[PDB]
């Protein structure tokens, strides 16, 4: 069995900087069985470059291919906006293989996340069950910890995550936590916290609310 | 419904001996050959050893020739790979395939059936 | 243009079946390399199936003895047959045209295979207040919990309000029910002038819910 | 009564691409086929309907000798009942085939630094080739409605592609070179 191994995961760079994707293959294949795809958020994939080099119909000349036996390389010579996508590299073998993929992702100076906290709402808690959301709004980069303490208790295996792609206008992230609890646990504790750790962040900072006040 | 169940390896010094087995099950006539694969830690999956069950004729790679010995008990329908005077370079995840051919193949894509492999480690 | 129009996918319960379609349109399927590339949510491509102009089937491992690729020549249309979906099978599962040395040039545009024990259900919409203690900016949300499927539309001040809000991509919750949350930043001096609302729409449950979201009072 | 000649097939300086592949009718001749079995050079020897160290012991009325170049991981479809681009646009098999398959690594004879693009294969075909059937067209594939008359483009491609060989290829993309001893029914 071959193996295709993108990297990096992630490549952070500012619009116009050349994009340097790397993709390995664990045996040593011909240049005319690999080609590279593009897959911006919500669309389908599309061929970018067929055989290393050859470039697709209609693909812009900022984009080249090169390599041979196991290394081969996907060159962008000047990032556009358009240009930050995830990007597929796939061998040709019995069937088609392809790697991981490398996001493409826009490079701006570190900003610190704004932290909310939001109580469950008194409609919810008629139901049952209570859900404590914490708010991180616009940071970069994409890093971020979130931990939930009650009571000044950590909290682990009752929360879930959910972060937006990069901003349009800021090119920033926010993420969205939320804890959930039945309405009977949620009343037998007072302070609900979420502490924020990331890399704008010169200490963590924390936001809470005691219940019922 | 063929299954091969191959059992055995473990550690052994620089010269010592280990023996594995694969009962071979589900074949419908005698028509069909076994292969010993091997596979190190980072490299591929090479055969040492082959046995064509119909006319029993062994095949062993230069690496290995006088030192493994591969035999079938009609028996217990089992193939053995009897692997004296271990070397470090024999160290590898051993699998035991069979096809659908009488005769040989290097190439594990000629294989059909597969044992679960085990680990031989020979020490420094 | 050139295109590849997929259909069929759908809610399946685990066990269940599914035939997806992949109608062709400005090149012919029973003369072409056809491909199944399917994308479980958040990770990468695929390769499925492969269906030979000349028969020959090929197929993933983890799809081995529960697919099935077939073309229909006179509706110039290809299939995947999918059994036993398991919970991993939920993918966004595209087809493609292979040329091999010249790539996978066309593609269609997907279809969506979700595999689960849920029933459709409207979702419940709480509002996400700031608590009574207050920076210069203030955020604000609707919590739409417990929905299913896939998806729900959430606007604020019926699309009157863009700037600054965030829709969070849904979370799987163990019960097997989707939750998300929509967030917007307004200046704090705004809360007590501005009424800020939120649309929420599940159009397979039928459920449009306005929820005003406002300061808790003490 | 002389030998047969296997060493003009085995040994032979250049092999045909595996769309033309190379047939040997060989005739009125003696042939130890259990030497060619313990040849340990040959990487593959795998026969179909019969054991090898058996063919010694049998007549036939003519074999037939075929030969050609692969690249590694398909010679895997160099047997009855394979299915891929090589086994059904290339070289078929029949499924009650009976013969025995050879093949060895000839990676210091067909691979050139900078590339061998002599060898070549068939990638586009309409429907499957019929056992033991040779396909040498060279007509211009029509992957549309569109008829292409004899242009290349979209939907219209050229049916060969040549493998390329280099020296540092891996073992699955280095040449092979095969041959495939068919017997019908030289003792
Ligand atoms: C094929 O050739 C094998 C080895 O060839 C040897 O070297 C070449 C250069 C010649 O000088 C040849 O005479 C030598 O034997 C043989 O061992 C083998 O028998 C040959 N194949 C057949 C079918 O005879």
């Amino acid at each position: 069995d071959i193996q295709m191994t993108q990297s990096p995961g992630t490549l952070s760079l500012s619009p116009g900087e050349r994009a340097t994707l790397s993709c390995r293959a664990s045996q040593s294949v011909s240049s005319s069985s690999l080609a590279w795809y593009q897959q911006k958020h919500g669309q389908a994939p599309r061929l970018l470059i067929y055989g290393t080099s050859s470039r697709a119909t209609g693909i812009p000349d900022r984009f080249s291919g090169s390599g041979s036996g196991t290394d081969f390389t996907l060159t962008i010579s000047g990032l556009e906006p358009e240009d930050f996508a995830v990007y597929y590299c796939q061998q040709y073998g019995s069937s088609p293989l392809f790697g991981g993929g490398t996001k493409v992702e826009i490079k701006r100076t570190v900003a610190a996340p704004s932290v909310f906290i939001f109580p469950p709402s008194d409609e919810q808690l008629k139901s049952g069950t209570a859900s404590v959301v914490c708010l991180l709004n616009n940071f970069y980069p994409r890093e971020a910890k979130v931990q939930w303490k009650v009571d000044n208790a950590l909290q682990s295996g009752n929360s879930q995550e959910s972060v937006t792609e990069q901003d349009s206008k800021d090119s920033t992230y926010s993420l969205s936590s939320t804890l959930t609890l039945s309405k009977a646990d949620y009343e037998k504790h007072k302070v609900y916290a979420c502490e924020v750790t990331h890399q704008g962040l010169s200490s963590p900072v924390t936001k809470s609310f005691n219940r019922g006040e | 419904q063929v299954q091969l169940v191959e059992s055995g390896g473990g550690l052994v010094q620089p010269g010592g001996s280990l023996r594995l087995s694969c009962a071979a099950s589900g074949f419908t006539n005698d028509f069909y050959s076994i292969a010993w694969f091997r596979q190190a830690p980072g490299k591929e999956r090479e055969g040492v050893s082959w046995l064509s069950v119909s006319d029993n004729t062994p095949t062993y790679v230069d690496s290995v020739k006088d030192r493994f010995t591969i035999s079938r008990h009609n028996a217990n329908n089992t193939v053995y790979l009897q692997m004296n005077m271990l070397k470090p370079e024999d160290t590898a995840i051993y699998y035991c395939a069979a096809g659908r051919f009488a005769g040989r193949d290097t190439w594990p894509s000629s294989y059909d059936y597969w044992g679960q492999g085990t680990q031989v480690t020979v020490s420094s | 243009e050139v295109q590849l129009l997929e259909s069929g996918g759908g809610l399946v319960q685990p066990g269940g079946s599914l035939r997806l379609s992949c109608a062709a349109s400005g090149l012919t399927v029973r003369s072409n390399y056809m491909n199944w590339v399917r994308q479980a949510p958040g990770k990468g491509l695929e390769w499925v199936s492969l269906i030979y102009s000349g028969g020959s089937t090929f197929y993933a491992d983890s799809v081995k003895g529960r697919f099935t690729i077939s073309r229909h020549d006179s509706k110039n249309t290809l299939y995947l047959q999918m059994n036993s979906l398991r919970a991993e099978d939920t993918a966004v599962y595209y087809c493609a045209r292979d040329l091999v040395v010249y790539g996978m040039d066309v593609w269609g545009q997907g279809t969506t295979v979700t595999v689960s024990s849920a029933s459709t259900k409207g979702p419940s919409v709480f509002p996400l207040a700031p608590s009574s203690k207050s920076g210069g900016t203030a955020a604000l949300g609707c919590l739409v919990k417990d929905y299913f499927p896939e998806p729900v539309t959430v606007s604020w001040n019926s699309g009157a309000l863009t700037s600054g809000v965030h829709t969070f991509p849904a979370v799987l919750q163990s019960s097997g029910l989707y939750s998300l949350s929509s967030v917007v930043t307004v200046p704090s001096s705004s809360l007590g002038t501005q009424t800020y609302i939120c649309n929420v729409n599940h159009k397979p449950s039928n459920t449009k819910v306005d929820k005003k979201v406002e300061p808790k009072s003490c | 009564t002389n030998l047969c000649p296997f060493d003009e097939v085995f040994n032979a300086t250049r092999f045909a691409s595996v769309y033309a592949w190379n047939r040997k009718r060989i005739s009125n001749c003696v042939a130890d086929y259990s030497v060619l079995y313990n040849f340990a050079p040959f990487f593959a020897f795998k026969c179909y309907g019969v054991s090898p160290t058996k063919l010694n012991d049998l007549c036939f009325t003519n074999v037939y000798a075929d030969s050609f170049v692969i690249r590694g991981n398909e010679v895997s479809q160099i047997a009855p009942g394979q299915t891929g681009n090589i086994a059904d646009y290339n070289y078929k098999l029949p499924d009650d085939f009976t013969g025995c398959v050879i093949a060895w690594n000839s990676n210091k004879l067909d691979s050139k630094v900078g590339g061998n693009y002599n060898y070549q294969y068939r990638l586009f075909r309409k429907s499957n080739l019929k056992p033991f059937e040779r396909d040498i067209s060279t007509e211009i594939y029509q992957a549309g409605n569109k008829p292409c008359n004899g242009v290349a483009g979209f939907n219209c491609y050229f049916p060969l592609r040549s493998y390329g060989f280099r020296p540092t290829y891996g073992v699955g993309h280095q040449p092979y070179r095969v041959v495939v001893l068919s017997f019908e029914l030289v003792c």
